[PDB]
């Protein structure tokens, strides 16, 4: 129970306010100071301080950042929220030992709903040769994160032969991008012609499929 | 004006 | 401006000592407290430990059997080494200097990811996933390259030497059942310039670099 965050994840619209907590579970006060701070991690960066001794502002950090908690509650807000605030911010506890870090809190941008483009790739007369058929399905700048990908191979739905991953929520329009690749034998690959990806979002009024003919 | 030993200050 | 500089090997076989070197170029390490903090694939940050400026350290309880912490003050540098490694030490190293005004971290390096693992190096194919009608909508089509089959992580990918960075999309790597690594890199570009489209795949644990062109089909 040492430092517990919340919430966990987070939904706040741009110009909004965001508000979260870190509970301590004993007091980090020492010597009129309250040794708790915020930071803020991006992908592929590393965290950066925002709030240190639970109140001052970091140089270099906008005003709409602040720190205000106690003995053993603390309040991080964001206000307003702007689309680069997009990330996971970290409470730290360093009065005494041990020094950790709160389990985080996932911020995410609410913005209108954008509808994915769906694109399929063939897998490359070079990788083929190899004898291994990897297809790819691409859906490009859409929110929400939420989505369904479907692969049809001969009107047959596929299972447990596809892998997926999400990039992280962009900085400027707050829209997620995402990849299934479907990969084969280049005998299972020979083995059929109609390579369909259908794609559910909310986004969109009815299901895309996207698809292809082998050979052509 | 605070020093850190073995995790807490004094 | 304080500048940290991460350095040392990427893959470690497992039960042997992991080592990284912290280069510093600000302030002295003779002043401060100078950290290292890992960062787990689940995004959580774990505290590791310090070297203060006398030459103390303070190490976190869990890590205090296998971890060290030394310096060199001509060199301004100081080292982590973590003995005993496991496939649970797989993270993302940073070094940092926590202030004594702050009392917080506030310079932080880029930091390094170091992976754990028996499994050699290997070094990634290159495949082109080439533009065409069912990659175009409107005035813009989809291209780009599938990185498969590398180990261990990281892999960087570019578009034209970094002249090309608007719409690219370079995807978070999946462990395929194989014990390597796929990721795959792509950027959306007006359907009428189909100008030279080349990727950069760049995999330092391997020493390789392949450029593989895109062209339409």
């Amino acid at each position: 129970l040492v430092l517990t965050q919340s919430p966990a994840s987070l939904t706040v619209s741009l110009g909004q306010r965001a508000t979260m907590s870190c509970r301590s579970s004993e007091s980090v006060d020492a010597h009129g100071y309250s040794f708790l701070h915020w930071y803020q991690q991006k992908p592929g960066q590393p965290p950066k301080l925002l709030i240190y001794l639970a109140s001052n502002l970091e140089s270099g950090v906008p005003a709409r950042f602040s720190g205000s908690g106690s003995r053993t509650d603390f309040t991080l807000t964001i206000d307003p929220v702007e689309a680069d605030d997009a990330a996971t911010y970290s409470c730290l506890k360093n009065n005494e030992d041990p020094w950790t870090f709160g389990g985080g809190t996932k911020l995410e941008i609410t913005r209108a709903d954008a509808a994915p483009t769906v694109s399929i790739f063939p897998p490359s007369s070079e990788q083929l040769t190899s004898g291994t058929a990897s297809v790819v399905c691409l859906l490009n700048n859409f929110y929400p994160r939420e989505a369904k990908v479907q692969w049809k191979v001969d009107n047959a739905l596929q299972s447990g032969n596809s892998q997926e991953s999400v990039t992280e929520q962009d900085s400027k329009d707050s829209t997620y991008s995402l990849s299934s690749t479907l990969t084969l034998s280049k005998a299972d690959y020979e083995k059929h012609k109609v390579y369909a990806c259908e794609v559910t979002h909310q986004g969109l009024s009815s299901p895309v499929t996207k698809s292809f003919n082998r050979g052509e | 004006q605070l020093i850190n030993t073995n995790g807490s200050w004094h | 401006e304080v500048q940290l500089s991460e350095s040392g090997p990427s893959l470690v076989k497992p039960s042997q000592t992991l080592s990284l070197t912290c280069s510093v170029t600000g302030d002295s390490i003779t002043s401060g407290y100078w950290n290292w903090i890992r960062k787990f694939p689940g995004n959580k940050l774990e505290y590791m430990g310090y070297i203060s400026y006398s030459g103390g350290n303070y190490y976190n309880p869990s890590l205090r059997s296998r971890i060290s912490i030394t310096r060199d003050t001509s060199k301004n540098h100081y080292y982590l080494q973590l003995n005993s490694v496991t496939t649970e030490d797989t993270a993302t190293y940073y070094c940092a200097r926590l202030s004594d005004s702050l009392y917080a971290m506030d310079c932080w390096g880029q930091g390094t990811s170091v992976t754990v693992s028996s499994a050699s190096t290997k070094g990634p194919s290159v495949f082109p996933l080439a533009p065409s009608s069912k990659s175009t909508s409107g005035g813009t089509a989809a291209l780009g390259c599938l990185v498969k089959d590398y180990f261990p992580e990281p892999v960087t990918v570019s578009w034209n030497s970094g002249a090309l960075t608007s719409g690219v999309h370079t995807f978070p790597a999946v462990l395929q059942s194989s014990g390597l690594y796929s990721l795959s890199s792509v950027v959306t570009v007006p359907s009428s310039s189909l100008q030279t489209y080349i990727c950069n795949v760049n995999h330092k644990p391997s020493n390789t670099k392949v450029d593989k062109k895109v062209e339409p089909k």
